[PDB]
């Protein structure tokens, strides 16, 4: 599922995200996913929710990737994001 | 585990 996300500068996207620091069957379909979304905020007005698992970011597969090189590549993007998620729910 | 709010 897509996700484009447009902020102003001062305000967030609207999420938290949560999963493993970069220090048998999947479960995850990624390491990063959403832990909440603010109701009403860019990121869920995009669709987002809560348990959501980040396959891309801007492009660029994050399925593997550590939580704070995910943050990293979030932030470069100042206050546009683009998301390919995968809900398990 | 590591949470960041954005």
């Amino acid at each position: 599922s897509v996700a484009i996300l447009q902020k102003r500068d001062h305000e967030g996207f609207g999420f938290v995200l949560r999963g493993a620091k970069a220090e048998p069957t999947p479960a995850f379909p990624a390491l990063q996913y959403l832990e909440s979304v603010d109701v009403e905020g860019v990121a869920w007005k995009a669709g987002l929710r809560t348990g959501d698992f980040l396959i891309e970011v801007n492009g660029v597969n994050v399925v593997k990737v550590g939580h704070k090189q995910v943050v990293g590549l979030i932030r470069q993007g100042g206050n546009r994001l683009v998301m390919k998620v995968v809900s398990v729910t | 585990d590591l949470q960041t709010s954005i």
